Formats: C-alpha cells, structure tokens, sequence
C-alpha cells in the first residue's frame, strides 16, 4: 500500500528515483538547527547550535 | 574592559599626539576597523548578564 | 542592616546560602553580551562580541 506508508515521511523530504545500497548498515537523519535562551536566579545567557 | 580620563596621569590641560600608523589588533571581532574616516558612530546594546 | 545593603545587589543576581572561601583574592563579575553597530564616511560595518 505505497499512499499509506508514502504518507509517513516528513512532508521537508522528497527522495529521489535511485539509491545506490553498497553496505550491510545505513545511518539517516537530519541537519536541524537549535536556538536555545537560558534564565535562572545568577541571570540570562542566550547562544545558538548551528 | 573599559577607558577611564585619569588613565593619562596629569591634572591640568594638555594636547595629545595620536600614533595612528601603530594601531596593533589585540581583540578582533567583524566590527573592528583600523583606519577611521570622517565623523565615527559606535551604537552598542548589552544583554543576557549572568 | 540587612534590607538596605540587600537592596545594593543586581536585580538579576540572587546569591545562595553557603560561600567555600579558599584563598586571600576573589574576581567578582558578570558575562555579558554586546553588539556593536560601526558607521563612518568609508561605509558601515555589523559585529557582534559573544
């Protein structure tokens, strides 16, 4: 049933025709970008993993 | 990390003679210029103290 | 009288209990961040200390 499980990728993603399989172990994820703000009693810090 | 007048070390009047050819760059950030030109504005904002 | 030096410390900062002194010299401070804007005759320029 390839509209079911075609419906559970990231809407972001669109894979291609091809893919060239040439190993017995395959990582896959994604290059998210975090913007993180700290507060406490001592004070505010902000900073930024890209 | 701040300039204060009683760094000079003389009460009175006097007139200062700038060496702008020995400017060395201790601390450089992307703002840092070496060569000044005309009238300098140098609007700063201080945030997130801790 | 407590209330009136209290009332010295930075709105920010709220210091806890117990304090280990250890040595004869303690730096006291705070981590902020600035961001500069430069503007003169040659043109403009945008930095940012973190």
């Amino acid at each position: 049933m390839s509209s079911l499980l075609n419906s559970l990728l990231p809407e972001y993603f669109k894979p291609k025709t091809n893919l060239n399989i040439n190993s017995s172990r395959v990582q896959y994820g994604f290059n998210a970008r975090i913007d993180m703000q700290y507060e406490d009693d001592s004070g505010t810090r902000k900073g930024s993993r890209p | 990390g701040r300039f204060l007048y009683t760094d000079v070390k003389y009460e009175g009047q006097t007139a200062f003679l700038v060496d702008m050819d020995t400017v060395k760059a201790r601390d450089h950030c992307w703002v840092s210029i070496v060569d000044p030109n005309g009238t300098m504005n140098l609007s700063y904002k201080m945030t997130n103290f801790r």
